[PDB]
């Protein structure tokens, strides 16, 4: 809230009588989506290993509503913009778990998956 | 407890710019905006 | 008479100089109480 | 290859004290509450020596 009002981006100063004028511009959504979000992803396994999303969200694409739980393929978009994508080493990050987590047992994301090569 | 001594000495009271609705609608804003609230990087997702 | 218009006009000078300082003071405060809404109640602030 | 530990201390679970050096088991414990737990990925991150 300092630099102006929603999120913010740049910010210029000119002269004024008698001081400093501020222009601040920051980011405005105008329309947005209602997203399906999980808090994290689980293993089921033994060690059980746990990820959770880095500045975003875990999403469903609900482009295509009422679907299965095998149908619970989650993305990772970005909190600011939504745009479901792979979720890959890039944008999750390792955590100790906790029982708000989805357990997954099919359609496993690459960190997420029991490593034999 | 009233103050006369505005009509026999000549000043006024102003009263407020908002009534007593319009500050508890803004503490209810501010009791409501605590859970959630840009709960990642931005400030443009709301999360509920 | 004009004593007591003279004495009561300087008096009214020094109330007024009073109330300017007292509604700037009390602007600058306001604008403190917007910084801490916005860092203590809607926010999780790094500052110690 | 070096580990550090994220928002907390690699500590010694010293309710049985006086070790020895092969003795010594490190666990992590978080900052703000005592409470060993093992040392993984989720609580260390790599570092320069
Ligand atoms: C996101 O979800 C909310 C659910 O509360 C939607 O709000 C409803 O919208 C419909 C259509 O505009 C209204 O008829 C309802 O009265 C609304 N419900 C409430 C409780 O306000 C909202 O429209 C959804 N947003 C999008 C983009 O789908
Ligand atoms: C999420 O669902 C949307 C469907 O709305 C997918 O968008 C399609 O993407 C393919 C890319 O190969 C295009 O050929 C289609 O034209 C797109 N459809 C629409 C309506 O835009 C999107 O790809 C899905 N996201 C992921 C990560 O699979
Ligand atoms: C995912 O599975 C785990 C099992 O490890 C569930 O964790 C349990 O959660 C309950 C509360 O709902 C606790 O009382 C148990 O102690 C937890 N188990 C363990 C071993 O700690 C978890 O609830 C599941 N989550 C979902 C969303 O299905
Ligand atoms: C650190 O040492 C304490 C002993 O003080 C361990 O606590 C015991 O844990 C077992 C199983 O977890 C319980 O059955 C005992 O009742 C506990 N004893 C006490 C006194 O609390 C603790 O488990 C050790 N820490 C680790 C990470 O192993």
């Amino acid at each position: 809230g300092f630099c102006g009002t929603g999120t913010h981006i740049v910010s210029f100063a000119i002269n004024a009588p008698n001081g400093l004028y501020f222009f601040h511009v920051g980011y405005q959504p105008t329309s947005h989506v209602n997203a399906t979000a999980a808090y994290g992803l689980c293993n089921t396994e033994n060690p059980q290993k746990c990820i959770a999303p880095i500045d975003g969200y875990f999403v469903l694409n609900q482009t295509t509503s009422t679907v299965a739980d095998s149908d619970q393929q989650w993305y990772y978009t970005g909190s600011s913009f939504f745009h479901p994508e792979p979720i890959t080493e890039a944008n999750s990050k390792y955590v100790s778990m906790d029982v708000k987590f989805e357990n997954l047992t099919n359609r496993l994301p690459p960190p997420l998956l029991s490593n034999s090569t | 407890d009233l103050i006369c001594a505005q009509y026999v000495a000549g000043y006024k009271v102003l009263p407020p710019l908002y009534d007593p609705y319009m500050e508890a609608a803004y503490t209810s804003s501010l009791l409501g905006s605590i859970a959630g609230a840009s709960w990642t990087a931005g400030l443009s997702s709301f999360a509920a | 008479i004009d004593r007591l218009i003279n004495g009561r006009l300087t008096s009214l000078n020094a109330f007024v100089a009073q109330q300017l300082v007292r509604t700037e003071a009390a602007a600058r405060s306001a604008q403190l109480a917007q910084d801490k809404v916005n860092e203590c109640v809607k926010s999780q602030s790094k500052r110690n």
